[PDB]
């Protein structure tokens, strides 16, 4: 009985194909500190991708797709020596914990004709337009904050460490009133609210570096110049607001920008249709 | 110049 | 009395060309508010910049190359729109700055067939092998640090504002051999040679999102996890130093980070093989 987990198009998942890589999750999860979902839904997830790894697994199987002899055995060369293994070595490992060679080779391959007929498919989907890399590229031009040294104020509306939407609403909508009335100084203002150490001395920060601020300021400080106000950004510790104080690779970073967005966006589409256009059966 | 003032904030 | 900036094959940068764009660069340098450097060095930018642009666009010709009148016109109405003005509106400024809207629509048109030719060229000379892809991809397994908790303890070492090659090189090897010893406790280094304010506490800093972090950590963090010491970098107070504490879509990922690297590796090398593979002089 080779329980059939589903059915996708003219072929099967397996229960084999699901109980199998549905542990080497919770193993290369728990390897690696991050907890999971429940293991109802767990499966739920895993049988998605194992439909999936199917259509464009076939799609394959369809178009004259082989994957060289050459090609895998590099292939699992450099993922023996990436996790600190080696190569006979390697059969030793996973022969040591379950597996063959050919449940490995056999296996790799599967991943390699899926990327390829995958890529191979959104590649020839996504088209950019010279106005969009001109347009955006003019852009990415005006935030060209790269080390921009950067001088800034600093008012905190903070919550408790976990609060309802109850306490979150209040501070949520006080800081919008302080940013408007900001906008008619800051400094008088951040002694009157701020709640950090450098609220008293006006919330100021001082001058310094884009990078060096924690990260989720620099994508908001990115559009921004001398007089700008920015916030109120949420984070662990409450609500942020920041006054601002003082201050050929476009058409390129422009392009890999789009080449990038766009593949993303015209993948996620490319499934969207290959999904919802195929044969998905589900045996329980 | 600040980068610690701020992240002792985090 | 308009003379030849330089020969570069057999056409010419002209100087009204190099004192046209200066005119157009310091223009956004006042407002921009970024300082330029020496006028001398600066007009030996600028004259690189044409030159270039120049040898593509001889390639535009070289092989036809054209600019959609409709993509032009709309580019340049998003061009308009991005800085919040009307064509109507932008003509005044264009007229006010002193530029006939003419000159500036072909100005543009240059920009977008060099793009075209660069673009479509880079493109050409990118290959990806799924050799790679695979390898790659299953390297960024164990790194996908999102919107991770993290728990961090924190060395500084002292430097002062403007700090002096012996202090820089005699506090990067303290703060080097610290690490030396760091992979062999921290926090009683912390409380050791730690500058900072949370040596007694053992450089002990808790948890942050890594996110919530100075973006000058994430760089290194993201491939890294428990256990791990990071740095020594580089920053204003000077080196930081710290321990870790706590914590398909990815051939998407995988292939973009290709697509990517590749691209940008690719042009800086084109670039490079064609002021190569030209006649040019310049005529200062």
């Amino acid at each position: 009985v080779d329980k059939v987990a589903a059915v996708v198009n003219n072929g099967v998942v397996l229960e084999s194909d699901v109980d199998g890589l549905m542990q080497s999750v919770k193993l290369n999860a728990a390897q690696a500190r991050q907890q999971l979902p429940d293991d109802a839904t767990l499966r739920h997830q895993i049988m998605e991708r194992l439909i999936m790894d199917q259509i464009i697994l076939q799609m394959g199987q369809k178009m004259g797709v082989k994957i060289s002899d050459e090609q895998l055995d590099q292939a699992i060369a450099n993922i023996a020596k990436q996790n600190n293994m080696t190569l006979d070595q390697m059969r030793s490992r996973l022969a040591y914990d379950g597996l063959n060679y050919n449940t490995y080779r056999n296996q790799i391959r599967k991943e390699m004709i899926i990327s390829e007929v995958r890529n191979n498919e959104v590649r020839r989907r996504i088209t950019i337009l010279p106005q969009e890399v001109e347009s955006l590229a003019q852009q990415v031009g005006n935030q060209n904050d790269a080390s921009t040294e950067l001088n800034l104020s600093h008012i905190l509306i903070p919550l408790p460490e976990n609060p309802t939407s109850d306490q979150v609403n209040e501070a949520e909508s006080q800081a919008r009133a302080i940013v408007d009335q900001a906008r008619n100084d800051f400094g008088k203002l951040a002694i009157a609210h701020s709640a950090d150490q450098q609220a008293l001395n006006g919330g100021q920060m001082g001058w310094g570096r884009i990078q060096e601020l924690p990260g989720i300021f620099a994508q908001a400080l990115s559009t921004a110049k001398k007089g700008d106000i920015v916030g109120p950004i949420r984070s662990g510790v409450g609500f942020h607001i920041l006054k601002v104080n003082d201050l050929a690779a476009q058409k390129d970073r422009a392009y890999r920008m789009l080449m990038n967005r766009k593949f993303s966006e015209e993948a996620a589409s490319w499934m969207q249709e290959q999904r919802a256009s195929a044969y998905v059966k589900i045996l329980s | 110049n600040f980068t610690l003032k701020f992240w002792d904030i985090f």
